[PDB]
């Protein structure tokens, strides 16, 4: 299926409801964000960041 | 002082005159209601730059 609307033409959102503004910055001790998935083939993930302070 | 004053008045509201009035094609700028807009300059999604005029 070539349509717009096939699943395969897009994917999932993921929106935070805490936004953030111009003088926020990423503090020491809340840095690290992981995303545990599944990858396509089936084999899970564990992406772990580490954002930079500031 | 009176005169000093008067000239003073008319130098603060074309101030404001200034303030209020300065747009990119109709979009206000130094009234206060630009706040923060991210510039797109990547290639990519999420690589956007704020900036802030205040």
């Amino acid at each position: 299926d070539m349509r717009s609307d096939n699943r395969m033409m897009g994917g999932t959102s993921y929106v935070a409801a805490e936004g953030k503004d111009k003088d926020w910055k990423v503090q020491a001790g809340a840095n690290d964000i992981t995303f545990t998935l599944k990858d396509i083939d089936g084999n899970d993930q564990t992406i772990t960041v580490n954002a930079k302070e500031g | 002082r009176v005169a000093i004053q008067e000239e003073i008045t008319a130098l603060n509201d074309e101030l404001n005159r200034i303030a209020e009035t300065t747009s990119f094609g109709g979009n206000k700028l130094l009234n206060g209601t630009f706040s923060t807009k991210s510039f797109q300059i990547g290639a990519d999604n999420g690589e956007a730059v704020m900036l802030t005029l205040k």
